[PDB]
């Protein structure tokens, strides 16, 4: 059908009914493994916001993104899925001063608000009203809040699964510091860890980023802060870990 | 004291 799927599809979303929009899918986009409609089925989300009503992108999003629950016709929409121009949802719903939908585009789980389009640009500069760029830039402010809150928490717990989780995440990736220092201490997490001898948090924290060559605010590098069998197991451990960045530095 | 609890993790977990 080559571009008429998508004005099937520009129009089945402009009406507003989700049922309608499944019943053209099911009926009209056929067959689902030909490139083609596949394009431009996975192109459903930018199409959402620029013609469909509310409801109907709340219904598209808690059925078929970032779901395993077997769906419908096997259709998995990627929340920050790219243009040919390389924009997220999130670009169009802002670039066109839409801001009812950047505010539940933003509460979503998988939100990633930090994806640089063709032109490296974040999602916040499309916009044009700066009311809606104020409440985009106050919501990843309050994000980034709440998780480093999270972040805390699953360290001072120990919750291995949950820190798994939290650097997973890509837009927590740019936007959380895994070496950076306590305000009012030293201290990153892997000295406070090292002087807990915690061996298996220290381990844990070296495979994900945390160099050991940052000092607290006493010049003391993890390294110099060491029954007895415990202390040398973490000083065997930083010292095969330095050991390892001083092989990208080659001279 | 200074900083509250939670925006002592701010300033830590943050990257500005």
């Amino acid at each position: 059908s080559k571009p008429l799927l998508k004005l099937k599809l520009l129009d089945a979303l402009r009406q507003g009914s989700f049922p309608n929009l499944q019943d053209l899918l099911k009926k009209q986009f056929q067959p689902l493994d030909d490139p083609n409609v596949q394009q431009v089925l996975h192109l459903m989300l930018h199409y959402a916001v620029q013609v469909a009503p509310m409801a109907v992108i709340k219904e598209i999003v808690h059925h078929w993104v970032s779901t395993t629950n077997t769906t419908f016709l096997n259709i998995h929409l990627d929340l920050n899925e790219r243009d040919s121009n390389g924009n997220t949802p999130l670009h169009i719903a802002a670039y066109q001063s839409r801001g009812d939908i950047v505010a539940f585009l933003l509460d979503q789980p998988t939100i990633n608000d930090c994806v640089l389009n063709n032109s490296h640009l974040q999602a916040i500069e499309m916009c044009k009203n700066l009311n809606i760029a104020q409440m985009m830039q106050v919501k990843r402010s309050t994000y980034v809040a709440e998780t480093a809150q999270e972040f805390r928490t699953a360290f001072n717990n120990r919750d291995f699964g949950h820190l798994e989780s939290i650097l997973s995440s890509p837009r927590n990736a740019e936007l959380l510091d895994i070496n950076g220092m306590d305000p009012e201490t030293g201290d990153t997490v892997l000295h406070e860890f090292v002087k807990k001898r915690d061996v298996i948090m220290c381990r844990w924290l070296l495979e994900h980023g945390a160099d050991p060559f940052k000092r607290d605010r006493k010049g003391k590098l993890p390294i110099e802060l060491v029954k007895i069998a415990i202390d040398i197991e973490l000083k065997k451990l930083l010292e095969r870990a330095t050991r390892e960045q001083s092989v990208i530095d080659v001279t | 004291k200074h900083y509250n609890d939670g925006e002592r993790a701010v300033l830590q977990f943050g990257k500005n």
